[PDB]
């Protein structure tokens, strides 16, 4: 689950569908527009960053501190005792904010609809275990 | 209070259009009563609005058509998003025959709101909830506008 | 009533579907189809300049300077005392010719139409064209 | 050749303008239940021989019409590469020796039912090459039958 | 779970993602080759139609069979008796072959994994919803 | 002598159109005037050939409709450089409605001519004077030809 | 009077509108489009080929056939005596069906009136066609 | 048993219309004529059907008349090819007409063939004989099915 | 210029589009004894001094009518190309001073014959081009003349 | 030999081989050119028409003479009277220019060299009778 | 006559119209449609090979060999002691097939039919005399 091997498949295919510069702000916002369409509820959960204008920049900087949180989880799949410490940061972060498990699944899925979308070559399998490590590891 | 813009209005018209072609069948009356069955589960007491369609029973042909005749409504007034003169008097003729019917207030239209906010995720493909919800606005309040 | 933005509007949309060179003729040829079509004793008024073939370079000269002198009078919409002027002239150039008086609203007709079908038919103000082009045949005709 | 690159690419073209999934299945079925219609009449098959009997109202016979249909979709949509097409229909050939009745006169109905119906619900379609397309699958479907 | 909705959603990306003609070919061939890259096991299940090369028309043909299966089933998800009868057929079909649950398993992430790639959107709740219906009635 | 190209008219036509076009107001009656006011002020004779149309007073509508209704004359000429065949009809139109106004010589037509020559550059803004001259005489020389 | 300069503009412009392939339908569809909106009655003489639906593949046969036979006699303007022979075959494929006299100068009208607006109104020679064409009918006529 | 395939009736419909046009004088006789020296040269039988149109005489106008008139039925039939079903109407239009002639045979349509397959590369530019053979069978099969 | 660049390329194609050697000799030969009609009528020249005598079925004014024409075809040809026209022009030139009876004006009728012709036969020409390039031509066909 | 139905397809391919207007001065120019180098002695009959320069407009104006009188007698290939009064005439304007056969000879194949490089289709048959046709006409 | 000077004029033009690859093959079928065009007869006494179908490969491989058989025979024009032999060879398998000089006159006037429309450079009389010292060496 998530082993050296596929870190490296999942850490290669996230640098190209993530991208740069203001492709980075579009991947975001279809992230998070696509976790709404997936789960309408969880739209209420983000009522503090501008989600009524999801093309603000309040929005977005959310969105961006997201993924880039997601960024920088992914740059550190290889290094266990790391990514293990900025998993238990977030997890303590998120603690507070009232999410239940399916809040973590419908992002995932929303990871998994929106990130094959930029790219020629996708591994669901792989992106799916190495996906649980980084949720379980914030969820708690 | 939000501006349905050149480019939120020729995204939904594209996607709207997509789903709700009359080249395709079984569509309409799944959404619709989706919607409808969305809008009475948000406020019960809005069913009791439609005993003339047969409201108790969704199913009949009564009803379905009611559904689709409504939402129907909402794609003649999307694809005058590009003609808003036009689109000014078809909304004042929708609620002008809604300020006829005892018991259709304005909070209504926020609730219709929500129901489609609901359905149009599962249903749509290149669904983009922001920009439905400014141009639904932009229709709703027009509808509402005088009750 | 021809309003004074009706005349921009009438100036603009005529000059578009008038334009230059042999697009008047394409617009002539929209005119006089339509009027024929419709009212076809009108086509004996000009048995003078060939009115039975209307692609006849002798017609075509005819349709040209009809087309210009409401041309010439759209032009001068907001210049209404140099407007009567023009239109008082024409007028003498109509009457005894035995113009029937019904051909002057059927013109009408025919050239709106052509305008609406060269410009685009959605947003078309009839409202303003009618009103601005009843102003010009009424100095020319009676 | 019979069937070319051109009377490939158009018939694929005209057939998947007429089929495909984004479509409703009711309006799939109807167009599967009018082909065998047409079938049942030009070739006088019993219906009692497929699933359902060719009861329009089964959805025994319903889903046995939509995989006849599907193998012909598969076999139209490979059409320009007569390499797979010919596995393609290798494998239905096969699959219709171990059926008692099938015949190669049977095929070439049942073929030609597919082209008189895509030119009822598409007047449009190139009938020539729907004929000499058609008449290749079934070439290979009927093969020794 | 899959409903009326979903379906549509279902049906609308599977047709631009599968396409036409040729493109149903190259699609075909990348959901086995990422299947075998899934589960290397597999590869060995599919020995009677030309895995030798995946190139071939021996295994061409078989992967546009078992695409164009998925087509027939994806056209029939809104006739719930009619995909029922049809999932009855191919069940009792994989049911000597061998096959166990990890193997549709694998399937499903292959599919996930090809069909947005060909896509602008792709939605991998529905889809994901939507394929355990199938996989259920193909399964047994 | 000289030949009013194809480049020529082309050149003359668009340039022409530009200023005399309908969708501008003011422009006709100020060049029209003016080209009238430079006439009278190369031939005093030329100005008693309109006491039918008040020369005596230019800012009359009944005169400054007559500097209109004769350079619009001169733009539906213009116009026909694309169309000889209908030109050479126009021209001679003119020629004898021109043969039958006692006091209409040939050297009249020269000397509206230099009117041209001096307003255009004026009020033209791409205004190539050269093409202009082979092109005015090509239609001037139709209509003066009988006088 | 059909000029030999007139048959080599009507070969020329006849050949134009005409075309190949499907274009001939398209001619075809004005031609008679244009007669049965002026002659309504003239649409019971094709009731064996389905003149009610004129866009069905019988009619369309008919009007291929039709259009092939004009066609046939338009590259034959300048070969008068087998031009003649031609025309006495198609007048024994019309006499004994009741086709109204009124009915050819009809179909002149609708057949100038769709090359004409296939090729382009302006310059358009209707002297040449009219007086060409109607060599036609009238050998086919009466 | 030959396939006239889509780009075989684009190639024969481009060439025959390039010589068969109306545009041009002298050709339809000259070809057609020489169809039918060619036919009746390969079965002199033939000859015998056609002597209500003076076939005995090939110069005379009743004759040079029939050949323009069979070959542009030829002339309709090929540029059917983008239409075959008009193109099957006027086929069995044909077979009708000659199902009606006394003494006309399947076997005949064959020889046509040959005469076609013998005038055609003397007077086409790019004449690719093979897809001339193809769609001919197909239109000429379509008239002598029934003979 | 007195037939300009322009007015000499749109004569060309529209002379080309009336005539050319893929049009029958009958066509070419009908156009040419319109032209020397209309020549004839508006230069008053004896047609007896062509051989055959404007004789429009003796078959040596038919050839003499297509060496005239093939000539004026071969100048309007060479019009985008002044320095060779010149020199066509003036063979033409010399080959008329030799010949008793041809004046200039009657080569302008005839240059002109070709313009009003072309105009029958082709109503969409650009009559006023005809005029200037062909003066241009007559002027070098008649000069000295 | 050069029968109703070959003087068609010649007419034909010399239109589009000739062409318009200066297409017209670049083929006659290789003609001659063509002529030249299959009979260098063919050069030196042309010293009156400025051969000099084969540029120069005195020898293009002669080029375009000789092909204009071929483009005439094309024309008039399907009316063999007009022809045969047009190469009577051409005939006795060679005459006295001491010509021989092989002069016509190496003319045919200057014809035969450049007419097919300007088209996609040449039947060299046909346009063999065709130009034996003219040049026996003119040679006497 | 196809001295050592034409010889390499002829190899050089045959080159660039031959081609390579497929231009051979539609090359090769150009020539003996052209063959036929301009002789009917010579169809038939190519019924072993497959002239039903001029596309089938049946058909293209024997006009391949044909027009191989001439590349390899152009490439030894100066090798006139190998050419000999190869005409000598050429000449006895084409003996027995009935054939006379107008099926060779054909052959050539295709070869100049074909040939050019493929150049912009072409010398006919030199391939006139090249190609008779093939001819007359295949012949007899
Ligand atoms: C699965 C990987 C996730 C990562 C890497 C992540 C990371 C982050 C980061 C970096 C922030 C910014 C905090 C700050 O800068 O103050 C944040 C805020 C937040 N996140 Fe997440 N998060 C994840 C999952 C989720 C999910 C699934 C939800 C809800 C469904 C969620 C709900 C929120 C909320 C409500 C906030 C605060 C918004 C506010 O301030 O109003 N998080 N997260
Ligand atoms: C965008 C929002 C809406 C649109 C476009 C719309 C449009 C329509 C249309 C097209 C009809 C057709 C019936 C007819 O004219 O005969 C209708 C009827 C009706 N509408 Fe609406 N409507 C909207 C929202 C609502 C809401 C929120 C309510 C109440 C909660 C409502 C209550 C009704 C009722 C009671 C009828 C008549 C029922 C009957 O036919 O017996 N509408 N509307
Ligand atoms: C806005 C409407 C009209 C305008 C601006 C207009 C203008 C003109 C002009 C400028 C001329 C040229 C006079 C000349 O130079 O001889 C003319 C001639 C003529 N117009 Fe009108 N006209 C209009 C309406 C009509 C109508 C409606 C008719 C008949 C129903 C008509 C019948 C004639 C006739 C018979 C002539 C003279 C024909 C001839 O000279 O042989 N006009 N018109
Ligand atoms: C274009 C023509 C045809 C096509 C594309 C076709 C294809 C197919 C396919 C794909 C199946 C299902 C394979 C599976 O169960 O996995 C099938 C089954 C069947 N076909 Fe055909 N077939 C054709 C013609 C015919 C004809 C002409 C007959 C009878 C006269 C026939 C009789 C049957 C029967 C009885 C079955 C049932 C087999 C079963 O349920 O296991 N088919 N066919
Ligand atoms: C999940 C949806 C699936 C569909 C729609 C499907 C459909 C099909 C179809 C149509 C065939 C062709 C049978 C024939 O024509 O004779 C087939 C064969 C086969 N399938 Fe599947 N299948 C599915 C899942 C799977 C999976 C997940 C596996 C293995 C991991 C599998 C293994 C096989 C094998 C081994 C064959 C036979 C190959 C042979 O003949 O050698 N199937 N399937
Ligand atoms: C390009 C040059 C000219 C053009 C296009 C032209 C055109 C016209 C036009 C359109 C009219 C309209 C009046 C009507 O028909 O009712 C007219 C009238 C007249 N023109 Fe000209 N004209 C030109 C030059 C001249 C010149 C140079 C003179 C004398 C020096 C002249 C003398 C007159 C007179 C006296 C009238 C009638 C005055 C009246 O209406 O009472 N024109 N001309
Ligand atoms: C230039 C004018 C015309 C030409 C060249 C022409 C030619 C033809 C031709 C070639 C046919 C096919 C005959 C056959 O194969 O059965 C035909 C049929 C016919 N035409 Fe004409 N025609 C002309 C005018 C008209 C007009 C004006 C009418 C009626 C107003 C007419 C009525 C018919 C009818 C009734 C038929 C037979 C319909 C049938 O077969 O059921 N034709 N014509
Ligand atoms: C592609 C091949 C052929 C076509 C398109 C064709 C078409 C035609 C056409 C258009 C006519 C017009 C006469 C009319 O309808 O009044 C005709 C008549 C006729 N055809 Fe054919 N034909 C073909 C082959 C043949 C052959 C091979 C024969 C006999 C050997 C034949 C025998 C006749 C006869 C005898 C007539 C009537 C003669 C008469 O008018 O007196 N046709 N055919
Ligand atoms: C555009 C005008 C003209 C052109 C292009 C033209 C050109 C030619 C050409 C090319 C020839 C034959 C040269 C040859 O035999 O090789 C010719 C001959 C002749 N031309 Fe002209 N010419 C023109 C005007 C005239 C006029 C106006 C006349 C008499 C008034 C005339 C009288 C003759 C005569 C009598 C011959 C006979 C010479 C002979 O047969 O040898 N031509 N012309
Ligand atoms: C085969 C078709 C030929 C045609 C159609 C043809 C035509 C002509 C024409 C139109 C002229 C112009 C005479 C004039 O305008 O005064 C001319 C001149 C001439 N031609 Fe030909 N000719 C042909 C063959 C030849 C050949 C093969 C040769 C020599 C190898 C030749 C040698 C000459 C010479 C020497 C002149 C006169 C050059 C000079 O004036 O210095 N001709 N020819
Ligand atoms: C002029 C140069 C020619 C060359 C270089 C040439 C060369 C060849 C070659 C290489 C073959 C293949 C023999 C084999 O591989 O078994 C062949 C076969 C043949 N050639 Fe030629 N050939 C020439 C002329 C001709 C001509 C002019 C004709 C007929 C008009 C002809 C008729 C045949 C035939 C009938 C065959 C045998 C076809 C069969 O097997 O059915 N050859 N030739």
């Amino acid at each position: 689950v998530c082993n050296r091997l596929e870190q490296i498949l999942v850490k290669t295919q996230w640098a190209q569908s993530y991208g740069e510069a203001e492709n980075r702000a579009a991947f975001s916002r279809d992230l998070f527009s696509e976790l709404f369409n997936i789960q309408g509820s969880s739209r209420a959960l983000f009522s503090g960053v501008g989600v009524d204008d999801m093309n603000s920049a309040a929005f977005t900087a959310h969105c961006l501190r997201v993924t880039g949180a997601l960024n920088r989880l992914i740059s550190q799949l290889d290094q266990q005792a790391t990514i293990n410490a900025d998993l238990a940061h977030l997890a303590g972060q998120h603690a507070s904010r009232n999410l239940d498990a399916s809040n973590f699944a419908a992002m995932g899925q929303a990871v998994m609809s929106v990130v094959p979308t930029h790219l020629d070559c996708f591994n669901q399998h792989a992106w799916g275990e190495c996906y649980e490590r980084i949720a379980s590891g914030i969820s708690g | 209070s939000s501006c349905c813009s050149s480019e939120d209005r020729a995204n939904v018209m594209h996607n709207w259009d997509a789903a709700w072609s009359a080249a395709y069948s079984d569509r309409r009356v799944a959404l619709a009563q989706a919607v409808f069955a969305s809008l009475f589960s948000r406020d019960a007491a809005a069913q009791g609005l439609f005993s003339g369609v047969s409201a108790d029973n969704p199913d009949s042909a009564d009803f379905r058509a009611h559904c689709v005749r409504v939402v129907n409504g909402l794609d003649v007034a999307i694809n005058m998003l590009n003609d808003p003169a036009v689109l000014n008097e078809q909304l004042a003729h929708l609620s002008a025959q809604h300020q006829a019917r005892a018991g259709v207030a304005a909070a209504h239209f926020d609730v219709m709101a929500e129901a489609f906010a609901e359905v149009m995720p599962q249903v749509s493909s290149c669904f983009s909830s922001d920009s439905w919800n400014r141009c639904f606005a932009r229709i709703a309040n027009g509808i509402s506008a005088g009750l | 009533d021809c309003t004074s933005l009706n005349r921009l509007l009438v100036k603009r949309q005529w000059a578009e579907a008038y334009g230059e060179g042999t697009n008047r003729e394409l617009l002539g040829n929209r005119i006089w189809e339509d009027l024929f079509a419709n009212m076809p004793d009108a086509r004996g008024l000009f048995s003078r300049v060939n009115g039975n073939d209307i692609d006849s370079s002798e017609f075509q000269a005819h349709s040209l300077r009809v087309l210009g002198g409401l041309d010439m009078c759209v032009a001068s919409l907001d210049d209404v005392p140099v407007l009567n002027a023009l239109l008082a002239r024409l007028n003498s150039q109509h009457d005894s010719r035995g113009i029937p008086a019904a051909g002057y609203p059927a013109f009408v007709a025919s050239a709106i139409s052509a305008v609406r079908a060269t410009v685009g038919a959605r947003s078309f103000d009839n409202d303003a064209w009618n009103s601005c082009m009843n102003q010009i045949v009424s100095g020319i005709s009676g | 050749e019979c069937c070319s690159r051109g009377d490939a690419e158009v018939v694929i073209s005209e057939w998947d303008q007429v089929f495909n999934a984004a479509m409703a299945g009711s309006s799939e079925s109807a167009i599967g239940v009018a082909i065998f219609d047409v079938f049942f009449t030009s070739s006088g098959v019993s219906p009692s021989m497929f699933p359902g009997g060719g009861d329009s109202s089964s959805a025994e016979f319903l889903a046995q019409v939509s995989r006849v249909i599907s193998g012909a979709d598969i076999a139209i949509n490979s059409l320009t590469n007569r390499a797979t097409c010919d596995s393609l229909l290798s494998h239905l050939n096969a699959q219709h020796k171990a059926i008692s009745g099938v015949t190669g006169a049977a095929v070439t109905h049942l073929s030609e039912a597919i082209s008189s119906v895509v030119a009822q619900v598409l007047p449009s379609a190139h009938i020539d090459a729907w004929g000499y397309c058609m008449a290749y699958i079934a070439a290979g479907i009927g093969a020794g039958l």
